């Protein structure tokens, strides 16, 4: 698991950005994401996949804060539907809901993996800040 | 420049040129080359000349060479010369029997000048002969396996000898249905599809019951065939116990079980047909089979011939008894 | 004995100096070596596995410990020149002997569905995690650096045919399985990085383009994941 | 020269020794059943290598004028791996040697060529001794191989075996 999570880590962040579909970066991101919270949010799985799941977590939320960042900066030279669509707003919340199972199911002796999700959280959150002006939904998610 | 010269020539006595052509080759080892060029020579009376030159070569070709595609053509080289051999038999017997039928000529020159597939061979000389055994062997050769072909193939080649020997005296008739039945089934032997033994004995010992022939005989050309004795005596059980009113149609239940008897009594007095290991066991089934023919003996009205059976089986049983 | 020898330190430079110091001696020396690993019957495989073992964990101690030392020798590099300038080249091609580098590229080579595996089953490395090493402390010592990785990547296409096998099946030991990723993926993360970092593209694309595309080419789930599914919690 | 032209094609020359063996390998020692379906086509289409390891046939004057003269049309080699014009030296080899364990002069330097590979590949040995080790080898494998064919013969095939192997002891 050590060995996967640095393997994955590195070479994803690593990568020049030489990927032309971006919608296609984040849809790897969002099936990351998903199988990794369904593997850890089981019973049958003790502290040792706590911490090695967190520090993953810690990473993929930060490059996804960067991706969504991108976001609210490319327009569609390539009707008006081509920023958002891969984004999810369910998967948005889908990505939360496992997120708060993960901050449920962590002790409090598991302080590393608080801190990798704490700070997973924040950068979900600075996707919610309004840099320019998306809008309402945007509004009603904090809500 | 001899290599060339032959293969020019053979291409433009074709057969001869081939021929030393496969010769000079397998000198200067190139075999499979003599045997690409007599199998291009075979494909290509004069023509049943070919048709043997072509086996002689293709075994030159391949000795012991195991190669797929050329052991394949020797295969079907030794099923073409089956393909002549029955076909000159079976021409020899239907030529005699239609006037010297000059039709029975002109398809066995067709036969040899090409070979043939065998939808066509089937449906052909079917209509005009009825080649059963040649049928018979065809299918086994393919592998298609039609239980009720294969059985009305032997019932028509049995009738067919029945029909020629009507002119020979019974006793003739008799042996000359024998050696060919024996002969076609040492062919099929090891294979139990193409040898239908229940239908065969049943029919054959109808047959005996028509004709007024011999108890023993169905029992001593089985025994002949290296059929094993408990398997034989299995086989007449089970025909009795099956209850058939055939035989007591033709008013004759009791020859049947005199058949049984002579079977059994040939066993005791040899007791070798039977393997050693087995023996005592045999002998326990014997002395049960035994008590229930003398029990159903008894169930039936008596005479005095029932009672002479009654007498000898009861002292069959005491010889059992003695062996085991 | 050669491995108990092994056990102390420094003697490493004195045994060195001893198998090369005649022509004759270093050669038939270091090849016996060799074919010995070129492996009634059933105690001659036995003991030529344990001879195998006996021999690699032997390379392994000597390699850790020091540079040039007896590791040198062996692996087809030379010594009267520092080993960061060898230039390594294939069996046999201008008069280089079949060395200890071109004996274990041949014994991974085998699409190794052998029965006999990793001889990692009871022990260390499944003889990945030494290729490996030796790969990795070139780089690290800047020994020979390049030439491990170029030779690697064009004459044998390594990591390519090595990776497309993902999830080992070894449910005989789902410890030697989960070893023989892990050993695998630490060498498979420094080898893209170091090829990121110089300006070769084709041979990235390629890399990167299977490891990711999942996509059912000429829901199939990614080779990533499918990895992460055969490790059970 | 326009005469061994129109031998349209046949199987191969030497690579049948190192195919044979790398298929034999496969069948007998690495076990796998759809390589002895292919050895239904490998065992005897060399039988006469089996036969007789290292075989000779006969070779004449008229041979010579097949090939007119090596030097000014090279002979010709149909398989080789690395090129290699051949000398005046292989030629006395020719008519000499192959008057004994006769390899012959194609194949003294397929043996050659197989020696060129292992020179300094194996320990202390020069080409010309690595081919004289390499054809040695060479037959110990094709009897090894052999044996390891019998030692299987006594499970569908083992009928099939059995029953080729009698016909063959049936030579002697």
């Amino acid at each position: 698991l050590e060995s996967w999570r640095q393997l994955v880590e590195i070479i994803l962040t690593a990568c020049p950005q030489d990927l032309i579909p971006t919608e296609h970066r984040q849809l790897i991101i969002r099936d990351l994401l998903q199988d990794l919270h369904v593997k850890i949010l089981d019973d049958d799985a003790a502290q040792e996949l706590m911490p090695i799941v967190a520090g993953a977590v810690f990473t993929l939320t930060a490059h996804l804060s960067q991706s969504v960042r991108t976001e609210l900066k490319q327009p569609m030279t390539a009707n008006i539907s081509a920023g958002f669509a891969s984004i999810g707003d369910s998967s948005l919340h889908m990505i939360l809901r496992n997120l708060l199972e993960f901050i449920l199911k962590t002790g409090g002796g598991f302080q590393r993996v608080r801190a990798h999700l704490y700070g997973s959280l924040l950068y979900y959150l600075q996707i919610a800040q309004r840099p320019d002006e998306p809008e309402d939904v945007f509004s009603k998610l904090q809500r | 420049f001899l290599e060339p010269h032959l293969v020019r020539m053979a291409k433009l006595n074709k057969v001869r040129y081939m021929d030393l052509l496969w010769r000079y080759y397998e000198k200067n080892r190139n075999f499979s080359n003599a045997a690409r060029v007599v199998a291009k020579l075979a494909d290509m009376k004069q023509r049943l000349e070919y048709i043997s030159r072509a086996i002689l070569s293709a075994k030159s070709s391949t000795t012991m060479s195991t190669l797929a595609a050329d052991g394949e053509f020797l295969h079907e080289l030794e099923e073409k010369l089956e393909v002549a051999r029955i076909q000159l038999q079976i021409q020899e017997t239907l030529t005699r029997q239609y006037s010297h039928h000059s039709t029975v000529g002109d398809a066995v020159s067709q036969l040899d000048s090409q070979l043939m597939d065998i939808t066509k061979m089937f449906g052909q000389y079917a209509d005009p002969f009825r080649l059963s055994e040649c049928k018979l062997a065809i299918i086994h050769c393919a592998g298609h396996s039609d239980p009720i072909l294969v059985q009305t193939l032997w019932q028509d080649i049995i009738d067919k000898e029945l029909s020629d020997s009507m002119g020979n005296s019974s006793v003739d008739r008799m042996q000359s249905l024998h050696l060919k039945i024996t002969s076609l089934g040492k062919i099929y032997a090891s294979t139990p599809r193409y040898f239908p033994l229940e239908f065969l004995v049943k029919y054959l010992e109808q047959q005996v019951c028509n004709f007024s022939w011999d108890a023993g005989f169905v029992t001593y050309t089985m025994q002949e065939i290296n059929v094993p004795v408990p398997k034989l005596l299995e086989v007449y059980d089970h025909l009795f116990k099956a209850r058939d009113p055939w035989w007591s149609r033709m008013k004759k239940p009791l020859h049947l079980l005199e058949s049984i008897y002579i079977l059994l009594s040939g066993y005791v007095q040899e007791p070798s047909k039977v393997p050693s290991y087995e023996r005592r066991r045999f002998t326990t089934l014997c002395l049960d089979a035994i008590s229930c023919y003398l029990v159903e003996l008894q169930s039936m009205d008596p005479a005095p011939a029932l009672l002479n059976t009654v007498s000898n089986f009861k002292s069959l049983q005491a010889k059992l008894e003695r062996l085991s | 004995i050669l491995c108990s020898i092994s056990c102390n330190s420094k003697i490493q430079e004195k045994i060195v100096g001893d198998f090369t110091q005649d022509q004759n001696v270093s050669q038939k020396l270091m090849v016996g070596f060799v074919s010995c690993l070129d492996s009634d019957q059933v105690k001659q495989t036995n003991i030529r596995y344990m001879t195998k073992i006996h021999i690699l964990n032997l390379l392994i101690t000597s390699l850790e410990m020091k540079a040039p030392n007896l590791a040198m020798f062996l692996l087809g590099y030379e010594l009267k020149k520092p080993v960061s300038t060898t230039n390594l080249q294939d069996s046999g091609v201008l008069g280089c002997p079949r060395t200890c580098l071109h004996s274990i590229l041949d014994i991974l080579r085998k699409g190794t569905d052998v029965r006999a595996g990793p001889v990692a089953v009871w022990d260390t490395p499944h003889l990945a995690e030494l290729c490996y090493q030796v790969i990795y402390q070139l780089c690290a010592c800047a020994d020979t650096s390049g030439p491990t990785m170029r030779y690697l990547r064009t004459s044998q296409d390594f990591l390519f045919s090595q990776l497309q096998h993902l999830p080992f099946s070894v449910e005989e030991s789902e410890i030697s399985a989960m070893n023989q990723m892990s050993w695998l993926m630490k060498t498979a993360t420094i080898e893209l990085r170091i090829t990121s970092l110089n300006r070769q593209r084709s041979h990235t694309q390629r890399l990167l383009h299977l490891l990711l595309d999942d996509m059912p080419t000429r829901k199939v789930r990614r080779k990533i994941l499918r990895i992460l599914d055969s490790i059970q919690f | 020269m326009a005469a061994q032209l129109a031998l349209n094609s046949e199987a191969s020359l030497w690579g049948p020794y190192r195919e044979i063996w790398q298929t034999v390998l496969s069948a007998l020692i690495k076990r796998q059943p759809e390589a002895v379906h292919s050895l239904d086509i490998v065992l005897k289409k060399y039988k006469p290598d089996f036969i007789s390891l290292f075989k000779n046939p006969p070779k004449s004057a008229q041979q010579h004028e097949r090939v007119q003269k090596a030097s000014t049309e090279g002979i010709p080699i149909k398989g080789t791996q690395r090129t290699r014009i051949l000398e005046e030296q292989l030629i006395k080899e020719a008519f000499i040697l192959s008057d004994l364990y006769n390899i012959g002069e194609i194949a003294a330097v397929e043996l050659l060529l197989i020696g060129e590979q292992q020179q300094p590949t194996f320990h202390g040995l020069t080409r010309g001794l690595v081919a004289i080790l390499l054809y040695w080898d060479g037959k110990s494998c094709m009897a090894e191989s052999l044996l390891h064919l019998i030692q299987a013969r006594k499970p569908e095939v083992v009928s099939m075996v059995t029953r080729f192997t009698d016909d063959l002891m049936e030579l002697t």
